[PDB]
C-alpha cells in the first residue's frame, strides 16, 4: 500500500533549522521523484522544491530564497528535506506529495501531476 | 536464463540525413569568439546515417554494427526503451566485454568477460499485489565471469522532463575509443516533433573518460522489454552513424560555447571556408588547400 | 507563471449540475492540468489530470460524474448530481520545466 508519512515539527524563531522527513512505503523510491508542497493557513498551496530519480535537486518556485533545501537517502527507503533557516512565513502545512510519472511508463506523458499525497505535518514559526 | 526472442523482420535500412549533427568540445578550455581548428573523428555534415526502429506494425531487431572508428548515438525517446548499449569484440565467448547501462538512478559501467546470448533485453516485471518494480533480471549476460572492472556514477541517460507540448527528448551521444580510454559525449535537446534529426546545431557536453583500454569493434544496444509472444512490450526508434577522420573548423561565441561548425570535406565553399579560416567570405577567387580527395 | 481566473465562490442547488473553470496564460494555450481536490482539514485528493483534448486519467474512488472538458487554452472540469461532500477546496495545477504552478483554490459554497 502507497503511504506518505511525515514527521519533524517545532516552533522556532527565524532562522532556525529543524528536521523535516517524508518516509513512504509499498512502492520503489527508485523509479519515483518526488516533490514538495506548501500550504500556508488558509492561503492556496505552493509547490517550494523537490528532487528528481537521478538525484538532481530544484530549489525553484522563487518563493525559497536559498532556504530550503532537498536530498534523498535512497538506502534507508526514506524521503527527507534538508531543512534550515525556517522563517515567519514558513508557519503552514508541508504535504508531501509523490508523482504520477514512474521511470518505468507508457503512454503519454501526461504524469508529474501528483495521484497521492501525504498527510502533511504543521511546522509553526514566528 | 535466456530465451529465443528474435521474431527479427528484415527491411532494408532507411539512411537519412543528420544535418550537421554529431559535433562536440574536442578540449576542455573555455575560450571564446575564436575559431579553433580541429582535426578528429567526427561524424560528417549531410551523412548517411542509419534509422533503425524495431516497433509498431511485433517486429523486434537489434542486429550488431560494427563500432568502426566511433559510433554516433541518437535515441528519439518516448517511454524510455533504450537503456544501455554491450559494446565488445566477439559478444561472446572467452574475450573481453563492455556493458554500459543506465539504470533507474545510476550509470554501472563493467568491463569484464561476460557470455551473451543472441538477443539480449534487460526485463522489468509489474505486481499486482506489491506493485514494485524491479531490474532484477540479467539476460543480456547469462553469468560473468573473472570480472576485472567496475564502475557506479551518476546515469548518462538523464529524463530533463516536465515540459509541456510537442517537444521530443532526442537524446545524443558519441562513442570514441582511443588510448585504451572509452571517451563518451552527450547532450539532450528538446525538438518539437520532428520526425527526423533536427535542423540545428549540437554541443555535446563531455562525461567520462574510461581507463579501459580494450578492443572494440563489434558494438550493440541494449532494449528494456517488460513481461506481460511472451516479453515483448514497448516502443523505440535510434539512429546509428560512424565517426571518421575529418578536419572542422569551430567557431565559439561570447558564452564559450559552439555556434555552428564547418566542415572542411563536404562542398567547395567548405573548403574555401576552412582554408581561409573564416566563416564569411566575399566574392573573388580563393585558393583552396586539398582536402577533396582521399586515396 | 500561468493565472487562474478561477471564481473565488460558486455555488448551485443539489442534485443540480455545475462547470469548475481553470483558466491557463495564452502563452501556454496547449497546456495541460490536473484537479485535486483538498476538502477541508484533511489531505489533498487527486481526481483527473486533464488532457488538452478532454481525456481521462481517474483516481481511486471517483465516479464518472466528475469528468474534465477542454477548450481553447482553458479548461473546464464538470460536475454533476451534487451530494453533501462537494464544499472543499479544489486545485488546479499545471507542468513547466521544474516548475509547477497550482492556484488560489476554489472554495466552493454550494448552497442547499
Ligand atoms: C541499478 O541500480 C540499483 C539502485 O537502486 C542497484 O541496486 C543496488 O546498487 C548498489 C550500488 O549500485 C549495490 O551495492 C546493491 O547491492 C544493489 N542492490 C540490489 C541489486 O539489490 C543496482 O546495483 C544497479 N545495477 C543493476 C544492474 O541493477
Ligand atoms: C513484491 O516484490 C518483491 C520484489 O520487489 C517480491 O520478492 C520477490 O519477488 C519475485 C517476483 O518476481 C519472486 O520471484 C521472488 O520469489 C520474491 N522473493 C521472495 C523471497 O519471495 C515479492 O514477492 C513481491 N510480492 C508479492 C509477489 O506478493
Ligand atoms: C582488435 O580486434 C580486431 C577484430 O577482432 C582484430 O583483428 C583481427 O586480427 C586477427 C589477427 O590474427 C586476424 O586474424 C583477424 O582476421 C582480424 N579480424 C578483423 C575483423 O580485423 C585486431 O587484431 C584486434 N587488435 C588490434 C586492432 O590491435
Ligand atoms: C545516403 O543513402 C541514400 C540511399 O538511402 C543514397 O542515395 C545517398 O547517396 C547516400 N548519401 C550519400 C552522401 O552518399
Ligand atoms: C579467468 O577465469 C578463470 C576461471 O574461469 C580463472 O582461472 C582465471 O584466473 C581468470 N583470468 C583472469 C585474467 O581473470
Ligand atoms: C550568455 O549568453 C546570453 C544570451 O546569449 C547573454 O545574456 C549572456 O550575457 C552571455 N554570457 C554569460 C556569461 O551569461
Ligand atoms: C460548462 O458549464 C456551463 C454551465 O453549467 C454549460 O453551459 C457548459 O455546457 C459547460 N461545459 C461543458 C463542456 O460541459
Amino acid at each position: 500500500e502507497v503511504q506518505l508519512v511525515e514527521s519533524g515539527g517545532g516552533l522556532v524563531q527565524p532562522g532556525g533549522s529543524l528536521r523535516l522527513a517524508c518516509v513512504a512505503s509499498g512502492f520503489t523510491f527508485s523509479i519515483y521523484e518526488m516533490n514538495w508542497v506548501r500550504q500556508a493557513p488558509g492561503k492556496g498551496l505552493e509547490w517550494v522544491s523537490y528532487i528528481t530519480t537521478s538525484g538532481h535537486a530544484r530549489y525553484n518556485a522563487d518563493s525559497v530564497k536559498g532556504r530550503f533545501t532537498i536530498s534523498r537517502d535512497n538506502s534507508k527507503n526514506s524521503f527527507y528535506l534538508q531543512m534550515n533557516s525556517l522563517r515567519a512565513e514558513d508557519t503552514a502545512i508541508y504535504y508531501c506529495a509523490r508523482p504520477q510519472y514512474h521511470y518505468y511508463d507508457t503512454s503519454t506523458y501526461h504524469s508529474y501531476g501528483f495521484d497521492i499525497w501525504g498527510q502533511g505535518t504543521m511546522v509553526t514559526v514566528s | 536464463q535466456c530465451v529465443n526472442l528474435t521474431t527479427r523482420t528484415q527491411l532494408p535500412p532507411a539512411y537519412t540525413n543528420s544535418f550537421t549533427r554529431g559535433v562536440y568540445y574536442p578540449d576542455k578550455v573555455f575560450r571564446s569568439s575564436v575559431l579553433h581548428s580541429t582535426q578528429d573523428l567526427f561524424l560528417p555534415f549531410f551523412s548517411n546515417v542509419t534509422w533503425f526502429h524495431a516497433i509498431h506494425v511485433k517486429r523486434f531487431d537489434n542486429p550488431v554494427l560494427p563500432f568502426n572508428d566511433g559510433v554516433y548515438f541518437a535515441s528519439t525517446e518516448k517511454s524510455n526503451i533504450i537503456r544501455g548499449w554491450i559494446f565488445g569484440t566477439t559478444l561472446d565467448s572467452k574475450t573481453q566485454s563492455l556493458l554500459i547501462v543506465n539504470n533507474a538512478t545510476n550509470v554501472v559501467i563493467k568491463v569484464c568477460e561476460f557470455q551473451f546470448c543472441n538477443d539480449p533485453f534487460l526485463g522489468v516485471y509489474y505486481h499486482k499485489n506489491n506493485k514494485s518494480w524491479m531490474e532484477s533480471e540479467f539476460r543480456v549476460y547469462s553469468s560473468a565471469n573473472n570480472c576485472t572492472f567496475e564502475y557506479v556514477s551518476q546515469p548518462f541517460l538523464m529524463d530533463l522532463e516536465g515540459k509541456q507540448g510537442n517537444f521530443k527528448n532526442l537524446r545524443e551521444f558519441v562513442f570514441k575509443n582511443i588510448d585504451g580510454y572509452f571517451k563518451i559525449y552527450s547532450k539532450h535537446t528538446p525538438i518539437n516533433l520532428v520526425r527526423d534529426l533536427p535542423q540545428g546545431f549540437s554541443a555535446l557536453e563531455p562525461l567520462v573518460d574510461l581507463p579501459i583500454g580494450i578492443n572494440i569493434t563489434r558494438f550493440q544496444t541494449l532494449l528494456a522489454l517488460h513481461r506481460s509472444s511472451g516479453w515483448t512490450a514497448g516502443a523505440a526508434a535510434y539512429y546509428v552513424g560512424y565517426l571518421q577522420p575529418r578536419t572542422f573548423l569551430l567557431k565559439y561565441n561570447e558564452n564559450g560555447t559552439i555556434t555552428d561548425a564547418v566542415d572542411c570535406a563536404l562542398d567547395p565553399l567548405s573548403e574555401t571556408k576552412c582554408t581561409l579560416k573564416s566563416f564569411t567570405v566575399e566574392k573573388g577567387i580563393y585558393q583552396t588547400s586539398n582536402f577533396r580527395v582521399q586515396p | 507563471q500561468l493565472v487562474l481566473t478561477q471564481s473565488p465562490s460558486a455555488s448551485a442547488s443539489l442534485g443540480a449540475s455545475v462547470n469548475l473553470t481553470c483558466t491557463l496564460s495564452s502563452g501556454h494555450n496547449s497546456y495541460a492540468i490536473a484537479w485535486h481536490q483538498q476538502q477541508p482539514e484533511k489531505g489533498p485528493r487527486y481526481l483527473m489530470s486533464l488532457n488538452s483534448d478532454g481525456s481521462h486519467t481517474k483516481g481511486d474512488g471517483i465516479p464518472d460524474r466528475f469528468s474534465g472538458s477542454s477548450s481553447g487554452a482553458e479548461r473546464f472540469l464538470t460536475i454533476s448530481s451534487l451530494q453533501s461532500e462537494d464544499e472543499a477546496d479544489y486545485y488546479c495545477q499545471t507542468w513547466d520545466t521544474g516548475i509547477r504552478v497550482f492556484g488560489g483554490g476554489t472554495r466552493l459554497t454550494v448552497l442547499g
